[PDB]
Order: structure tokens, then C-alpha cells, then sequence
């Protein structure tokens, strides 16, 4: 077969360095030459139990680009605490007789995993399960890094913002660490430091990481500068107080960046990235977003098409 | 010409002169005014400078400048001569010009003048809102 | 190329007499012989920031009739005043890397125009921007007039209803006035007269217009009778009081109409057109509505397909 | 009081000088600036006056002054001499400084520069919004 | 006149130690010997712009116990953030012409203080203004402590819970700091520790304080254990369960506690105090609540009645 | 007995001039020398089927001021019917067996009058019945004018605003017309002018009146300027701004005004009176509000207490 044919894609942590590579290779292939008839006659369910417009539009577009048909639903501020009677398991049990794959997003950690236990032979792809996993976001991140740097080893990567809750930076760090020679630079408003399990993981693999308090320290050396998204309740008016500006990246902050340096942000951004960086050659978050349709085409292609010849 | 009678505010830091003109609505007047921005001063590097004819500043008005131009000098002028000379001291209260950092402070939507108690600290100035009773670094209140 | 290839269609006031013609010509061509594979492999975004079901169904159907795939969203009574953080500009900057064109409707005047400033090479089509513009409505109006009269010059056109706010009648008047010899007849409940800029415009072009208070005065002479839609808050119980019936058009009002006279209404109608006119040969508002798929097919065809050969 | 090299904006109406300083961020510079407000002028009653060292205004920059000080004169100065002289002409577009009177205009909440087409009329100037396509008397746009 | 006659009661910080004792002495007198006709013929306005039933009930009972008449209102989700027409100022401007005193509770901070600026010679008593002040809660707390320990000086006081958002304990801390020989212990999940300016104020006054992380460390040696109410939203639901079980109190945590010690809680509680502590001699939170009507009687009495009868 | 003892108070038109003076005299008496035990042992029902907090507060204060006991309710908008089951008639049929008098406010016109048909010998006082009557508002208006001018005859009175929907001014006009020598001035945006049947009534009585379009034309020569509250829905939002600035009052509009003139307003105001007029001797709207509790005391007193003590 191909290693990912008929498999579920639930969590980054389930994927080998090879898996990662296969996805990214495929992505690039498709990006280079499109196969708009590759999934002709497939029907995919775009089940968004939790509304997320940006994510759904990307996924659906990918399905269409590969010629598949899409049905589904985006859900709503739930009156009376849900379908209430109907278990997710019953829901997945039924839907999985209609369709060929399920792409689902859900407010509960573990929903994508539960779906697979009822989906039969229908692969389910995780589009977000509460604060747990978001594999395609992570794959599009990797793909953007690889595409612009020519590589996923020997990089200098800085994570910036809420490192306590930035599930994007946890995932991306995990994945990059499946690769050799990367060095990491973490930058928080003191508060909101990185989860100790991640750091412990880096140490066993033998991976360099440094802690810092502003970007200045690190700007001249980084290849990727990855910003998290940052909530109004994630932080407060009192800890936005003396050092909140490195939390606002400006074009001026970029004078000494290497020419190759790209700025990624999983989006949306509210104030953490000023609009004047938009014009710099470093701004790459919109490009990043458009790469999502390749990561996602790739996954769908590999999972539904027995032997994917590039 | 120059001078005849009024007030001269000297030794304003660069980029403060225009700020003062704005905050204290100093040009909402019919009087003759003369302003020098980014003037050379060996005395302090470079300075802004304001001159207002036939207009005078109470001790407290002069103190209101303290937060923005602490080392300024305020000269009174009659018949072209400096008659009086004073410097701004930190006031006890600052009214009307600041705005409370607190999005939820009642003072925003309502018809009342802002007010803060001023308290000298180690490395900054503490401002406390008459209304919401929260206290802030002047750095936070002043930066937007 | 073709003059409209890769252009935005944001406002009626941006289109020449020729442009208008091209659209209508194309429309009729497509109406006569369909090209269901003209936009095979295009993906179009149907972005309805403001819900409007009639308008979205029309537009989407057109996309499907030309073979394109559709993704998008209709929006909702917005909890907490919006995506709030996310600017429209970031939204369009992202969506425009997914898709081939953007059809959007928005509650703020100027939204369509702002989109173009961030859409890159992706044409955006305005489906309604607050009380500003609604070009496809106007184009389907024109197309209906041309199809039934055989022509857009030398017509006798009456506008009826709220002329102060009827954005439909402003647009339509502007357009027809790009053509020679039309004569206009405006009819309001005294209140809600016509914007002076429109009348001033007619005068410089040298175009006949007359003011009136009932339709009787004008019925025997008109070729089109265009009715506006009329709100409950647009008017009141006190100015529905002595003359509210010409505001209610009935089959009986039509006895002396020319045989060719058609009655258009952009829809929906509430009470302003009585159902007994529905059976007359003059009722043409439903037909008008179905012509929308041709006006819209036409715009999409011309904008995405370099040289459109009929 | 004059300068060696730069621009002098003369014959600005009273109460417009400070407005010009604000709208066009003219004091956000390191250059030496000299301003006269409510100066006497037999020429026109009374006037404001701006002098900026080593700074020059393009034809269009000058033209942007037209809506606020139509009868101003813009002198170029080198080695203390007037080298050039021009007056502001109504521009075709005015960017960045007006704000649309339309509360619903997309241009308020978003990251775009305001823009208006300028059209001369009988008793006022018509301003048409690039975005919302509505047209207004400059009286309305300019008064708050 | 007594010092508080016709004075507004807005903030704990506006009261001397003398004042506090004056209130507490009056509370004690009134509790001992009721004066059900002290405020006969007075009309008090109970204005709860933000609903708070436990607060209104207490306060209104105090009023009727002194023989005063009561009028007022409770607002309905302050639906949005205000009455859309009426400024708060106008509202007070009007009410202050009907009544003899105003008791108000409001979502915005500073609302009580603002009212004083339009209420004429009508005193206003702050019953809670957003997250700023609630003085009768502090006064009731104080009274309760003094009654049970016989003194307000040289006491061993524990604070437990959400010490970062818990305004109840801030105030109580501030006011207990106007007394000598007092010693504090603060118990909190680290990212919820007691705001610094408090401690700064404490060090500066020479006030012994110790930060701890479990009740046990200190249980043996405190006179008051004052519990606040940790939320299920503030800390997230993973970290919650991992450290929740020390901010919960069971009777079994009371084996080595002093025979004078009382457990306090402003109420309501949910799970932070197990019901098995209710039956012990230490539980005093319901008693505390009851004392509310004496603190509150005292304050109304002092304010409205020029000379007090002890 | 006095003429009003045990009578229903439903409509201004049901009162003679004698009646009015009787009420106003009693108001003045009660304001001068309170009778906090006049209605001791009476129980009044405060029935607000339609919520109106400024109205209830005032009315209930009046009740406690006379030492009466108050029971009642405020109804909650409309899930659908507040009532559904119970006819209003049944509801009054029941309540009229509990209480000594009924004060009601209701969304339907004629509701108060209907109540009188089922209340037995229990008097009802109309506190507002849709867009029909609100007598205590008129009476408080009258009392306020008389107190400040010393007389209710030969006065120069201005009305300003929404004179088509503003029932407050209709009533005040009607009742001032039962007085001699009075002269009116009506200020309105044209499509909101004063209903005709009023004027007809005025011409027929020989009452001097003048329609104007700006406050200025008359400011110099009026004794009362009574402002109503123009809405943002009634006139649209484009015509609003074009003529809004004369139905707004600033202190600067009071340069040439008489030293006896008072500005009235039933309240609440939003922007129609700038706050700078507050500090002037002419602002009397808050005073006016205060007088509400005297007008209302008077009415309750007269109705429930057979013979009055002036
Ligand atoms: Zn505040
Ligand atoms: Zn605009």
C-alpha cells in the first residue's frame, strides 16, 4: 500500500519522521502539479461540532481541489447542552455509513479518537479536539518551514508568546524534535512558561534550548520566528503592563533578521503582530495559511487513495 | 519682536512641546503665541519652547507640567523682562487629561472629569483613579 | 483579453455602456446554450457576512451551473460585535489564498472595495455592501428589461415606492441613463422623494423625467413598471393613511397597460403587490428573479475565463 | 523669525496653524521648527505661520493644504533667500486625514487609509469616500 | 453628632480605626438591644443595578429591622453594560429627590462614588461596585472576628483560595492592617497568589506574613480561617484536579486546631467546604452571615440618626 | 367627603379644573407638611404589567411616605404572553379582594379603564396604559409649572420634539387648555408636527398657538420650555443629523431667556439636553421629578382618605 492508506490522523504524536516526510512530499507534489480528479466520486463529511470558519474553509477547499464532494454542518452555541440524548458514538456510527471519510472538529479533547472506535472502515481526520490536538495545523506549519528553508534539520526556531497554552507551539516543537540538529529559543512574558514535559523531552533527545525574555536577544540568529495567538482572558491589563511590546512585533524589530528568516503565526492575530510587518519579506503567515490546503490535500489523498504515485 | 508680557515655558524635552500644546489646549486662545520645536540647547541637548502673550500660569497649572517636562522653567515676562521664575513640582492630583487604563472604569462613558492621585515611587510615578480606585504606573497611563 | 477578465465588480458606477452590454450579451448567450464545464476546477468562496438567503442561492446556483465548486458561510446575529479581533482585511488576506474568486455580502458600505485591496489576484464580486451597492441585482434588472423589450434605449420606465431609500431604483436609473432616449416617471407617497443627485444627473445627460403621485397618470404610457420593496419602519401607520393603495398595486390598476408592459420588483414583496397581478401577463418579478442566474453566471464567466467566446 | 534652508508656510488663517501641525504630523521630526500663531498681518487681518528647516513640500503636499489654508503661500528657502514660491491648488484626492461621516463605512474599524475624491461646487467642496461611495459637504466632514 | 452622621460610605479605606470601632460597637449594641423604630419615617432606596439576592436580602432586612420603609429595584443582567438612555448621574439626580438614603450595587467600579456627586445631601452606601469595594461585607467580617476572639489585634489569620481576584480578602486584609500585632498566612495555587501592592503595604507597616501552599502547614496555630471561592473557569480543568484537594476543607483537617478558631466564608460556597465541617464548633459562616444585618443596621443607624443610643 | 374620595383616576380628561386645583393644592400642602401616617393600615397594589422603573419607584415612594403598605410585581417583556391563561379581568377580579387600591401600568390602551369594571369598590389609578393616558405625569407636570410661575394662567409655553408621538405633551396641552390666557409654541421636524385634533380643540377654545421650526424664534419670551425625547428610529439616521441640532439644547441657547423660565422634561433624556444646562437656574427637570412624589401622594391621599387636612 502506502503507509497511511485507510489510517486515522488523530494526533501529531502518532506520526513517524517518515510519515511526516511522506505527507510533506505529497503536499509539495500536489502543490506543484494538481490532481483535481484524484478523489472523484468520494464524499467526505465536514463535521464541525464546534464552529471554526478558517479551518473549515481550508479543509473543504482541499476536498474540492481533489474532486471530492463535501457534505456537513457547522454547529452552534448549543441550546440545552447538546444533541443531549445522542451520543457522539451514535452520531459517528450513523454518519460513517454515508461517507468515505470524516473530517471533524469538536469541543472535547478525545472526540476524534472516540470517533474511530465507531467509524468502521471510514478514516476520521482530526480537525481540532478541544485543547488536545490539531494535526493539520501542525503539518501546514512544518510544510511552510520546509518549503522556505529547504529543510527541517539544523534550524534555529524561536517560539514567542503564551507558551503555557500555545498548543500550536507544543505540537510544532514535538514534530521538529523528530528531526536532527534543531535549536530552540523560547520567549514568554515571564508568566506562561513552557510545559516541563516538552523541555524534558528535548533533553533526552539531546536538543539545545534557551529561555529568553525579549526577541532582541535572539533575532539575529533565528530561521523561523513563530508567534502564538494570545487571548484577552489568557492575560490581563496588569501583566500587559511593563513588557507588552515584544508581545507586539513591529517591522522595526526586524532590522537584523537573517534574510531567510520567516515569521509564522497560526492566525488569527489580534494585536501581537503589527501590520507594518505585513510588508516585510519576513511576513509569511498568510502564505502559511494558504499552505494549509496542500497539507490537507496531502492527508486526504494519502488516506483515501491506496497507492499514491507522485 | 519678542516678549512684551506673558509666560515662557523653556526647557521642554523634544516631542513634548506639541504634546503640551494638545493636552492643555494652549492654542485655544486669541493671544499671540510663539513656539520653537527641536531648538538647539547645549544646556540639555535639544529642546522645545513655548511663549504665550498676556497669559499667566498658577502654581498648580505649572505643577501640571511636571509629569511631561519635569525640568522645564516657567518665566513670567513684563516689559520684556523676566519678572518671575519657577519650576514644576509633582502635584497631588492630576485632573482632566489622563484617561483611566481600566476599560471598565465608570469614568469612560459618563460626564465627569478624570482624576488621579499622584504618588512618587522608586522608578516611576503611581497614579490612582478617583473613581475605580485602581493604581497604575504613569508609564501605562501615559503610553496611549 | 476580454475587458472584464480578472477585474473586480464592486459598483454599478464603475461600468461603461459597453461593459453593461458585454455582461448582458454573455448572459443571453449562456441562457441560450449552457456551458456547464466552463469553470470546471474553479473553487469560489460564497462569503455571506450578512445573511441573505435569496441572494446566496442565486449566486451559488450560478457557480454550479458553470461547473465550479463552492465553499463558504452564511453569518449570524453576531455575538459580542463580531470576529472582533479579526479585521476584514486579515479575513480576505487569508481566504484569497484558498479560492479563485470571492463573492461576498457585508453589512458595511465599502466592504467589497476594501476586500480588493487584500485579495491579490483574486477577483472579488460585491453581493451587497450595506446600503451602498448590489451590482448583480442591477444587472439582472437590466437583463430582464432588455430581454422583454428587445432594448435598453427609448423606453418608458416608472419607478414606484420609496424613492428616498430604494437603492435598487437609484442603481437602475443610473444604468438606464447610460443609454439614450429613456424617459422616467417617478411615483412616491409624497414623502420619500428621489435623491437630488440622480435628478441633477438626468438633467445634464438631458433626460426627461416627471414626478407623480399615483400610477394612473402614467400607466397607459410605460414599458417597465418597477416597484421597490417597502419596510414597516421605512414608513408608519400615519403615512399609510389616505393614499396607501397605489402602494398596493392590483390587477385592476393594469387595465390600460400597453401589451408589452412588464412589472418588475426586486423582491421580496410584502403587501405592495397584490397576488391578483401574479396571473396577469405583466407580472414578471419571478421571471426577473430567475434571470439573476444568468447575470451572475455572466459576471463569473467573464471575470475568470480569459477570452469568452459566445 | 527666519531660517537658512527649508520651507516657510505663510498666510495661514488664525486657528489653522495648530490644526496643520496636528493633521500633517509636522512636528514629528528632528528638524528645527519655528511657529507663529495669531501674528499681526495687515495683509489679511491676522495669521499663523510655520517654518521648517531642511524640509521640502512636493506640489501635492502643498496641495493638501488647500482645504484648510487656500490662500497660503509656500516659500522655499536656501541661504536665507526665497528661492521658490507656490500656492495650494485643490487636489483631486485627499488621503489619510479626513474621516468618513458614515458611521457604517468599512473604513473605520479596518487597517486602510481614508480617501476622498475632491470636487469643486458652488458654495462648498464635495468629498466622495473611496470606500462607501457616499458624498459629503466638506463642512460636514471637517466639522468633527 | 456622631462622626458618621450624613456621611457617604463608599470605601473601606475611607474609614479610620476609630470609625471601624464605632461601627462595630453600634453593631454590638443593636444586636444586644434592638431599636425597631430608630429609622421610623425614613425611606431608603435599595438600588441593585446588578442583581445580588444575598446582598439585597441582608440589607433590606436591616432596613426593616430599624423600622425604615424600603423601595427599589433589581436589574436584569444589566443586559449589555448600561440603561441606554439614562446616565447613572441622571438616575441618582432623580432618586436623590425621593429618598433619605441610597444603597446601591453596580457592575462598574466607582459607580457608588460617582453617585455621591449627584445625590445632594442624600447619603449613599456602596453595596458593591464591580471589583472595587464592598464595605459592609468587610465590616460584617470584622464584626464577626471580634465577637468570636474578643479582640481585633494580635490574631493569627489565614486566607485561602483565589487570592488574586478575591476582593473580599484584600479588603479584610487592608482593614485588619489598621490593627496591631496581627499575623497573616496566605494559601494559594501559585498563579493565583496575593497581589503585591498588598504585601508591600504589609512589609511597610511591619506586618508578619507567610506564603504557603497547603492549609495543614498552619492549621495548628490560627484563630481565623477565612475561605474564598476558587472558580472552575479561572484555573483550567486539568490543573484544577491536580491541586484542588488542599483548597477543600473537611472536618478531618481540624484535628489539631485551636478551641477559639472559627472558619469564615463570605458565601456562597460550592465544594470548597465539605458539609461535614458544618456540625463542628469551628463553622461560623452562617453566624457570620447573620451578623451582616447588625453591621448593616449599625451603618444605616449611624448615618441617618445624628446621635447614637448605645 | 372630598370630590375625589373613592374615585378611579384613569384619564386627564375626566378631571375638572376644580379637580386639578384640588390635587395641586393637596400636593403643596403635603410638600409643606408631611403626613407619614395618613394611610397607615392601607395596602396598595403596585401592578406593573409593563415594567417602568422610574415610574414604579416614584409611585411606591409616595405610598411609603403616607405610611401605606405596598405589594406588587413588575412583568418581564414577553417570552410571549405574560399572561396567556389569565384574562386581565380575572386578574383584577382577584387582586381587588386583597387590596385597598390598585396602581397599574399596562401595554394595552384602556387596560386601566377595563380594571375599573372588575375592581368593585377598589379604586384604580392609571400609571400608564399604552399610548393613551399617564395622568400622574401630567399632574406632576402641572404642579411643577404652577409652583415655579405662581399661576397656571396667562403663560407662554413651548413644546419641543416628537410632537406626533409624544403623548406627554398632548396631555399637558389638553390640561393647560382648561386654563385662560395661555399661549403655545410648537417646535418640531416637519413630519412630526402636533396632531390636528389638538389644534382644532385649541382654535375652538380661542387659544393662541404658533408652529415654529427652531427654539431660537421664541426663546426670548417663554415661561416654560418643555422638552420631549426625539428617537433614532422614528426619523431615519440621514435626515436626523441634518436637522437634529435645533432639537438639542445647550446653555448657550439661554442668553436671552426670562429669569422666571424653567426647562422641563418628563425624563429620561439622552442627548436632547446637553449637560451644561444642568448648572443653570432654568434646569428644573430633576426638581420636576421630585414633585412626582407630591403629585402622587396627593392623589393617593385624596382617593383613600375621605376628608383632607390642608
Ligand atoms: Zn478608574
Ligand atoms: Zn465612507
Amino acid at each position: 500500500a502506502n503507509p497511511l492508506y485507510q489510517k486515522h490522523i488523530i494526533s501529531i504524536n502518532d506520526l513517524s519522521r517518515d510519515d511526516l516526510n511522506l505527507v510533506l512530499a505529497t503536499a509539495a507534489k500536489l502543490k506543484a502539479n494538481p490532481q483535481p480528479e484524484l478523489l472523484k466520486h468520494k464524499v467526505i463529511a465536514s463535521c464541525f461540532f464546534e464552529a471554526s470558519t478558517r479551518t473549515r474553509l481550508s479543509f473543504e477547499t482541499s476536498m474540492h481541489r481533489l474532486g471530492a464532494s463535501v457534505v456537513g454542518f457547522s454547529d452552534s452555541a448549543n441550546t440545552s447542552l447538546g444533541k443531549k440524548g445522542e451520543t457522539l458514538a451514535d452520531t459517528i456510527s450513523v454518519i460513517s455509513t454515508y461517507v468515505d471519510a470524516i473530517v471533524m472538529r469538536h469541543p472535547q479533547e478525545g472526540a476524534a479518537r472516540l470517533a474511530t472506535e465507531f467509524s468502521g472502515n471510514v478514516p476520521v481526520l482530526n480537525a481540532g479536539d478541544g485543547s488536545n490536538q490539531h494535526p493539520t495545523q501542525t503539518l501546514l506549519d512544518l510544510f511552510t518551514i520546509q518549503e522556505t528553508q529547504g529543510r527541517l534539520d539544523n534550524l534555529h526556531v524561536a517560539m514567542v508568546g503564551d507558551l503555557e497554552y500555545g498548543r500550536t507551539v507544543h505540537s510544532l516543537t514535538q514534530a521538529l524534535a523528530k528531526f536532527d540538529g534543531n535549536r530552540f529559543y523560547f520567549i514568554a512574558p515571564d508568566a506562561l512558561a513552557m510545559p516541563q514535559y516538552i523541555l524534558d523531552m528535548l533533553d533526552e533527545k539531546g536538543i539545545a534550548w534557551s529561555l529568553h525574555s525579549s526577541i532582541e536577544e535572539v533575532m539575529a540568529e533565528v530561521d523561523i520566528l513563530y508567534m502564538t495567538r494570545v487571548q484577552k482572558e489568557r492575560l490581563d491589563p496588569s501583566k500587559y503592563a511593563n513588557v507588552k511590546a515584544q508581545f507586539v512585533l513591529r517591522a522595526s524589530d526586524l532590522h537584523n533578521a537573517k534574510a531567510n528568516m520567516k515569521v509564522l503565526h497560526p492566525l488569527p492575530r489580534v494585536d501581537e503582530i503589527a501590520t507594518d510587518v505585513d510588508k516585510t519579506p519576513h511576513a509569511w503567515y498568510f502564505q502559511q495559511a494558504g499552505n494549509g490546503i496542500f497539507a490537507r490535500q496531502a492527508l486526504l489523498a494519502l488516506v483515501l487513495n491506496r497507492d499514491l504515485v507522485l | 519682536e519678542a516678549i512684551k508680557r506673558g509666560t515662557v515655558i523653556d526647557h521642554i524635552p523634544a516631542q513634548i512641546g506639541f504634546k503640551l500644546l494638545s493636552l492643555f489646549k494652549l492654542t485655544e486662545t486669541d493671544q499671540r503665541i510663539t513656539i520653537g520645536l527641536n531648538l538647539p540647547s547645549g544646556e540639555m541637548g535639544r529642546k522645545d519652547l513655548i511663549k504665550i502673550e498676556n497669559t499667566f500660569l498658577s502654581e498648580d497649572q505649572v505643577d501640571q507640567l511636571a509629569l511631561y517636562a519635569p525640568q522645564a522653567t516657567v518665566n513670567r515676562i513684563d516689559n520684556y523682562e523676566v519678572v518671575g521664575k519657577s519650576r514644576p513640582s509633582l502635584p497631588e492630583r492630576i485632573d482632566n487629561v489622563l484617561v483611566c487604563p481600566n476599560s471598565n472604569c465608570i469614568s469612560h462613558a459618563e460626564p465627569v472629569s478624570s482624576s488621579f492621585a499622584v504618588r512618587k515611587r522608586a522608578n516611576d510615578i503611581a497614579l490612582k483613579c478617583k473613581y475605580c480606585e485602581k493604581e497604575f504606573s504613569h508609564n501605562v497611563v501615559l503610553a496611549n
